[PDB]
């Protein structure tokens, strides 16, 4: 599991939280807790007012007229889910949102986006939502009676790209998917088309450099192609991701977030210049071998 | 680390060119001296325990004050003597690494870089390790090109400490 | 970057208000504690090398995995970097004690320290243990009665301990 | 090591605050902070070559091909590319080997910091930085210098700073004028047998 | 970077042990292979421009989609980039042959070349085909028996083939 | 202007350090190669006139248009032939300089640096000098150790011009 | 910079002809002399710190006005600077012995050192005296017959002495 970095990455409130399962002869507070867990997960921790509470699907779940899987399906078919996530977003953003909500994980490969977008355009949003719900992964993870939940831990049949893209999608326990730095932009278009992985930046509070997002162009690549040769005498190279540089000003600082590859011997100086600048280090990744 | 081959490649590669005749005879000198270096490393590996114990005894003879008076930085008790033997074993092992590699690169990235703050922070006199390396110079038992390669790494550690 | 007055200034300006009488009296009490604060800074600064050396010796006696070959503190370059990190963390704890606020500590030392240590393979719990040994040495040296005029110094010492705990928590 | 011996600053135009609009005689900022075309990246690389090697050593043999390729991919910043130009073999042989430490300090201060040396004392102070830390140590000191940063930072090709004042036809002499070697290496080449008729 | 000596030196330092006798005999065997290694490096260095030009010409004859108008090797800048890519890959293959270890080829040549080629749209399969053409050209030149003393040289040829396999695998 | 000795000294100067055993091995390879290099340079010095004449004739045989059409860059007149013989003599003399020095440094500071603008400004084909150095490779008459050292510089100028 | 080969090469190129036969024989005699040259370089490098320490001790014992208060070698920064100056001069003397030519010594160490010492107030006569004491120590350890095969090294001793004399004349 995730133990040491759980507090930093926000995994710990989901580490001590067990999956919510409705028993076959369930109590009323069990149905209410399934309702609350579904409204937190499927609607992505958005604030839900009483006007949009979806009383019909709640009432069908409360007497067992529908299951938890059918309740998740109903609240994903609803106009509230569509106006939260579908109508004002790119289709890749919608696909990764449905993956985070209904399956609790980030999309793995480009082929999943291909399948879901082709099925949406071929058969619409409801058909696509049904495909997330009627997936083998949904049954081996949640089935019929368990509310979907975020799956940060390693399971059978996952991919390690999904672990990094999960924190590209999950931005903290105090956070909703609509309330993130890319306001409507899909976070995995350049990560799934290029099949690349950006470094995991944790949420706010625990991580001072929480606000690093990469630009659409002019980004330093992750691996140092070249090694120590442009830097003279060096041993190891590290990509430092730096957030919120504002001490010199606009002529000097054009971009708040800067990613640079620096050696060991320049590491102290680089760290010192970040501190002097007032910048925040998001992550440091070993760029060379 | 710093060897003839890695300096040749790093030179030709910071220059951004193929390996010319200069780097090729750098490799030729490496092959010319490397067999004697490996034999010197084999002999020092064979005599390492006796050389380290004799070097420690030479330190305790020239500098007897590390044996009587107390303190963490001295070898009065058993654990100070154990750490002194470990330090001299480190020195001799990196000398064997330098004889294998063909340069003071193992000494630089393993022992020489940082040893000044080692001797300053923990109050270790560098003259102790100087006398240990002079005892290794006295009784390593090598002759010819194996002797001058071994003595060059020892005196490189002498000149860094002194 | 803030000190014990500048933090209150920034909070009051973010609220857009003059400092109330309670804040002015709290800062006056801080000015009264300032002589003991300077004494604590002076004692840790004057015994910094002893703190770093004794904390390193206690850390590597408790954790001999670091100094054995194949360990992080093995070799003179890595051990020199380790002792440099010990004196750097001690230096910014003294800076935070001097300022009365931990903005210099969390902004100029612990900024990216855990990412650096993870990317290097540096054991952050070992650095945290060394920081705790520096904490024990520093709160022993500051609380020494001899050579200084007596008085109650619970608050400044608790503030130093809080600085050491947020230094150890930022690397763990 | 040792701390640099203190040298007094001599008044130069870069010391005072610039009360100018950039206009005609401003040195153009060659920066990678804005996203550039490959043509604009090529002119930026040529500007770095013209600053470090001058116009004369812009030949194909002195082009650092892998350094250019890494710089295009943004593996390195502009400051690291300037370092790689200063650490280049051609720069070392053409400029460093044909000069003593004093004139090479003057050359590197002019071509990296964008300003002249204050006096002979600054050349003296950084020449021992050369003599102990090598050329890489010295270049690194100059490129980590706050001066280099507050002026050019990490992502700008260095330029002569405040060469000419507003409404002045002429100012300070351009840095391009300085030769690979001084009169001492000139007369040493004359003594070894060159340049005679 | 590492060579054939500092690789086992680094393993011995991480293990904290001396070099064993079998390691010393293996290093003596590499010393015996070293003259043949130097000949291989000299031959590829002497015929490097011919290897790069002929491999590029065969690649563009077999794959005209690179050199077509709109292609990835189209125009002067992209063609110069492709030719120096062959030049650099051949140069680092000679470097890895010279050191007897792929560490210069792993770190300073191929660490991130596939990701770079994917990001630019460079076809890594065509680069791999060009690397295989440099493989066959360079191995034909090293195995040329004329103008050199006779001897068994299959081990250094297999090592160069492994380095070229590593270069072809790391681009696609 | 690079040799093994000058590169070794410039490297140790770049780290600002004394000459370790790596630099001594570099000088060992320089010594073991230098006698064959000087013998090759002496043999090319004896055969220089016939080698330049034959190389020029081979260039005019492979490229007859240099001796047929008018132009400043061509060898149709006596002035162009004298310039071509002077060029090939420069190539052979700097190859002997590389053999004496033990590295490509005389080529890299005397002929290779800027040769592209030489060939581009004055409209000279590099293939002419490639054919001339290929004749020098074919008929230098050296064997064994001095042959591979001389062909390293000759092929280095081939790879620079092609 | 030049070496013993490239000085001859540069003179032959500047005059504009090939090397003569006798010049090649002189260079071959230098090549035969090179093993004793490498021995002298190795011995000076191996006892460089002892040479600098003993020569500085004898220099400040022969003339005490440099280490007197108000003197040039007074203060720890200036004392470390003087020891480092002797270290550097001995290093470039070793470099010139290695190359067989005084080009690296004259170009890198001795070019403009006199006017620099005049501007700093550094006494160049005392620097020349320390250089002469390093000459005495270096010629003592090069001509030490113990631990080496016997042979005549008069030209190497004279070359090191000439390098030291032109180092002492460049500051006096
Ligand atoms: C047709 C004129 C050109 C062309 C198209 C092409 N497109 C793709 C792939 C994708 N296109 C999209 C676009 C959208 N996603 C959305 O959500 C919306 C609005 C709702 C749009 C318009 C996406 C997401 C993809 C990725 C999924 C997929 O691969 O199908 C491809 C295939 C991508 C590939 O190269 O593998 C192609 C070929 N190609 C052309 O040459 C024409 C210029
Ligand atoms: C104005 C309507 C709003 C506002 C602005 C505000 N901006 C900053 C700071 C910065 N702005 C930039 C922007 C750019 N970098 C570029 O390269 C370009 C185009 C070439 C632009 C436009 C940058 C780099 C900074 C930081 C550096 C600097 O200080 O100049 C601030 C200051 C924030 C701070 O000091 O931390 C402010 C206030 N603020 C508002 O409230 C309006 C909505
Ligand atoms: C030729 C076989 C194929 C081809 C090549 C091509 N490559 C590039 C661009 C780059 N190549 C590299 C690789 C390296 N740079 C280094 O320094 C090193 C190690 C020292 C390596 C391995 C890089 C970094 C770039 C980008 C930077 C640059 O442009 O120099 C291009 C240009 C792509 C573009 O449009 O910008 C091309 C065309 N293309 C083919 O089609 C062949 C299969
Ligand atoms: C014509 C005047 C003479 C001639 C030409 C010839 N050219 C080539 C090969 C190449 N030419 C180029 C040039 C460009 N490629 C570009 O992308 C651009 C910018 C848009 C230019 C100017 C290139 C890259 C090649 C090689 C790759 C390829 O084959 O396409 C050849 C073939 C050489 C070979 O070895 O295969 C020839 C013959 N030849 C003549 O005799 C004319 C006098
Ligand atoms: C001979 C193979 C063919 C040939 C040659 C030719 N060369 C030139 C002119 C020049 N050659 C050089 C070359 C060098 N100068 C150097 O200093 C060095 C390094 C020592 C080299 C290699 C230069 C600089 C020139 C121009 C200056 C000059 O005239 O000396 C010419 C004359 C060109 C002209 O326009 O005057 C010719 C004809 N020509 C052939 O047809 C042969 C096949
Ligand atoms: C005394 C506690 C112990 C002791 C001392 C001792 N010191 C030296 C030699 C030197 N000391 C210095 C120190 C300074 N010089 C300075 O300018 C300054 C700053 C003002 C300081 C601190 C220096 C430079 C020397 C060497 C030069 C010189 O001789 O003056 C020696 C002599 C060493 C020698 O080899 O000649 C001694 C003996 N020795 C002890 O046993 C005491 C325990
Ligand atoms: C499908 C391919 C795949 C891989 C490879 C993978 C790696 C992987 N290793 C993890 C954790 C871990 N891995 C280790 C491993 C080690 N700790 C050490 O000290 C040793 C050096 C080392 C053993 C060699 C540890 C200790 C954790 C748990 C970290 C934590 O407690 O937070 C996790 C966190 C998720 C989880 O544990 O459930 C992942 C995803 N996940 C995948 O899907
Ligand atoms: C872990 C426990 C937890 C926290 C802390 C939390 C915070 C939280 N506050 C939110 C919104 C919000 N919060 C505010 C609050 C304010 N606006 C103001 O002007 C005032 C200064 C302030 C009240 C004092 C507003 C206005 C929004 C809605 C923003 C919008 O939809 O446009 C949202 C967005 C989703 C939603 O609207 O439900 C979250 C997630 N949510 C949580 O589950
Ligand atoms: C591989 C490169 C390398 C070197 C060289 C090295 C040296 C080294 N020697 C040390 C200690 C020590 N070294 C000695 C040595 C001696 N005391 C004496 O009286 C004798 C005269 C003398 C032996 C010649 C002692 C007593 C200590 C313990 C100091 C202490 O605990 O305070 C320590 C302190 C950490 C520890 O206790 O292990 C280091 C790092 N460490 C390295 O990683
Ligand atoms: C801005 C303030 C600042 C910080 C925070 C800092 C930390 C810092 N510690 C480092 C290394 C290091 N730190 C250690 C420390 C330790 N190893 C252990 O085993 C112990 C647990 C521990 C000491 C108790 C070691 C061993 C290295 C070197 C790692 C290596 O060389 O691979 C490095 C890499 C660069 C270098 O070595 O100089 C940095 C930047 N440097 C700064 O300037
Ligand atoms: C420039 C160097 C310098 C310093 C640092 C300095 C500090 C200093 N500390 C003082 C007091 C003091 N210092 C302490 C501190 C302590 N008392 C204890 O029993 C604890 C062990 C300890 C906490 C570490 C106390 C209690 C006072 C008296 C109360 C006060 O003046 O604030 C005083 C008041 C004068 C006096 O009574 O001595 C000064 C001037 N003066 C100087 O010239
Ligand atoms: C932008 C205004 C400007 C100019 C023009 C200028 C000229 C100039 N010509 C130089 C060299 C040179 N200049 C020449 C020119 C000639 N040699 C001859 O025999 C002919 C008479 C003549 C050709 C017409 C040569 C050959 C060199 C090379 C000197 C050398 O590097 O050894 C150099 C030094 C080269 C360097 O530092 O790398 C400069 C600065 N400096 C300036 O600031
Ligand atoms: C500075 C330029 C230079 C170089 C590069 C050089 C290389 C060189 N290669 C040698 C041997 C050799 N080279 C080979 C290589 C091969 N044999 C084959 O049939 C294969 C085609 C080929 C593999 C590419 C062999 C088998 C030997 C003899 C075994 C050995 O000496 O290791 C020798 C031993 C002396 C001799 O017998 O010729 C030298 C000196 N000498 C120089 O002066
Ligand atoms: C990498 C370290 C290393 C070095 C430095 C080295 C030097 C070295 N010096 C040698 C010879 C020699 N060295 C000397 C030198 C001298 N004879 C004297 O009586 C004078 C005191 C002194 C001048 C300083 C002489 C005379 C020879 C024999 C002649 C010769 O080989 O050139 C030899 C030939 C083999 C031998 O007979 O020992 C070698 C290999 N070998 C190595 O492995």
């Amino acid at each position: 599991a995730i133990t040491t970095a759980a507090s930093r990455l926000g995994v710990a409130p989901y580490n001590e939280s067990r999956p919510v399962e409705l028993r076959p002869d369930f109590s009323l507070d069990d149905a209410k807790m399934v309702i609350r867990a579904v409204y937190r997960q499927v609607l992505g921790n958005d604030y839900i007012m009483d006007s949009e509470r979806l009383k019909g699907a709640e009432s069908l779940l409360t007497n067992g007229s529908i299951s938890v899987r059918e309740f998740v399906r109903t609240v994903a078919k609803s106009e509230l889910y569509k106006k939260k996530f579908l109508y004002n977003n790119f289709q890749t953003r919608v696909i990764e949102l449905n993956y985070k909500h209904l399956l609790g994980r980030a999309p793995f490969s480009e082929d999943e986006v291909i399948f879901h977008l082709d099925l949406y355009e071929n058969q619409g949003f409801d058909a696509d939502i049904d495909s997330y719900i009627d997936s083998v992964e949904y049954q081996e993870n949640f089935g019929e009676n368990i509310v979907p939940y975020y799956r940060f831990n390693n399971q059978v049949g996952d991919r390690t790209v999904g672990f990094t893209r999960m924190f590209r999608l999950y931005r903290g326990y105090a956070n909703s998917d609509r309330s993130q730095l890319e306001r409507s932009s899909s976070r995995l278009a350049t990560e799934l088309g290029q099949n690349t992985v950006s470094a995991i930046v944790g949420p706010s509070g625990s991580n001072a450099g929480w606000a690093y997002r990469p630009s659409r162009a002019g980004n330093t690549p992750a691996k140092a192609l070249g090694g120590t040769v442009p830097f003279g005498q060096a041993s190891k190279l590290f990509r430092v991701e730096i957030t919120a540089i504002s001490a010199p000003g606009y002529p000097k600082v054009r971009r708040s977030n800067k990613a640079v590859i620096v050696p060991f011997e320049q590491l102290n100086q680089t760290l010192q210049q970040i501190n002097r600048l007032g910048g925040k280090v998001a992550s440091i990744t070993p760029a060379s071998l | 680390m710093k060897t003839p081959l890695t300096e040749a490649v790093s030179t030709a590669d910071s220059q951004g060119r193929f390996l010319s005749s200069t780097e090729l005879q750098i490799a030729f000198g490496r092959l010319r001296q490397a067999n004697a270096g490996l034999q010197a490393a084999k002999a020092l590996t064979d005599n390492a325990q006796s050389l380290v114990n004799g070097a420690a005894q030479a330190v305790y003879n020239k500098f007897p004050y590390t044996t009587q008076t107390q303190g963490n930085n001295f070898a009065a008790d058993q654990r100070g003597k154990d750490k002194c033997a470990r330090d001299i074993g480190y020195y001799l092992r990196i000398v064997t690494y330098c004889l294998v590699a063909g340069g003071t690169g193992p000494l630089d990235e393993y022992l020489i870089a940082g040893i000044d703050e080692i001797n300053r922070t923990f109050d270790l006199s560098p003259s102790w390790y100087v006398e240990a390396l002079k005892y290794i110079k006295a009784n390593h038992g090598l002759s010819g090109d194996a002797r001058d390669e071994a003595n060059s790494y020892l005196d490189y550690a002498i000149n860094a400490l002194s | 970057m803030f000190d014990v007055f500048t933090r209150v200034v920034s909070q009051a300006d973010a609220r857009g208000e003059y400092l109330s009488g309670s804040q002015l009296d709290a800062l006056s009490a801080t000015v009264a504690e300032g002589n003991k604060r300077i004494d604590s800074v002076n004692r840790i600064t004057g015994n910094a090398s002893a703190i770093v050396s004794n904390a390193a010796r206690a850390l590597f006696a408790e954790q001999p995995q670091l100094i054995q070959p194949g360990g992080n503190a093995y070799t003179s370059r890595r051990m020199a970097a380790c002792l440099r990190d010990m004196e750097i963390i001690l230096r910014y704890v003294t800076y935070a004690t001097f300022t009365g606020d931990a903005s210099v500590l969390e902004d100029r030392c612990l900024n990216g320290l855990r990412e650096t240590y993870v990317a290097l393979g540096v054991p952050g719990a070992s650095v945290a243990a060394g920081v705790q040994k520096m904490k024990e040495a520093a709160l022993d040296i500051v609380n020494d009665p001899n050579g200084i005029t007596r008085g109650d110094c619970s608050a400044i010492v608790a503030e130093i301990a809080g600085y050491f705990d947020r230094a150890a928590a930022a690397v763990a | 090591t040792l701390p640099l011996i203190a040298y007094a600053p001599v008044s130069q135009n870069q010391r005072v605050t610039n009360y100018e609009v950039s206009g005609d005689e401003h040195a153009r900022i060659f920066t990678t902070e804005g996203t550039l075309s490959p043509s604009a990246m090529d002119n930026l690389i040529a500007a770095a070559y013209r600053q470090v090697f001058n116009e004369q050593q812009m030949i194909q043999s002195n082009r650092q091909i892998a350094l250019e390729s890494q710089f295009k991919n943004q593996q390195i910043t502009v400051r690291d590319f300037i370092r790689g130009l200063a650490l280049s073999d051609s720069f070392r042989r053409r400029n460093f080997e044909v000069n003593n430490n004093y004139r090479f300090v003057q050359m590197c201060i002019q071509r990296l910091l964008g300003r002249d040396v204050y006096s002979e004392e600054e050349k003296i102070a950084w020449s021992i930085v050369i003599a102990t830390k090598g050329l890489p140590g010295f270049i690194n000191e100059l490129l980590n210098s706050q001066e280099y940063l507050e002026n050019f930072g990490y992502d700008t090709v260095p330029y002569q700073r405040r060469r000419i004042l507003p409404q002045r036809i002429s100012g300070e002499l351009p840095f391009a004028r300085m030769p690979r070697y001084g009169a001492d290496h000139r007369e040493k080449l004359e003594a070894i047998g060159y340049f005679r008729n």
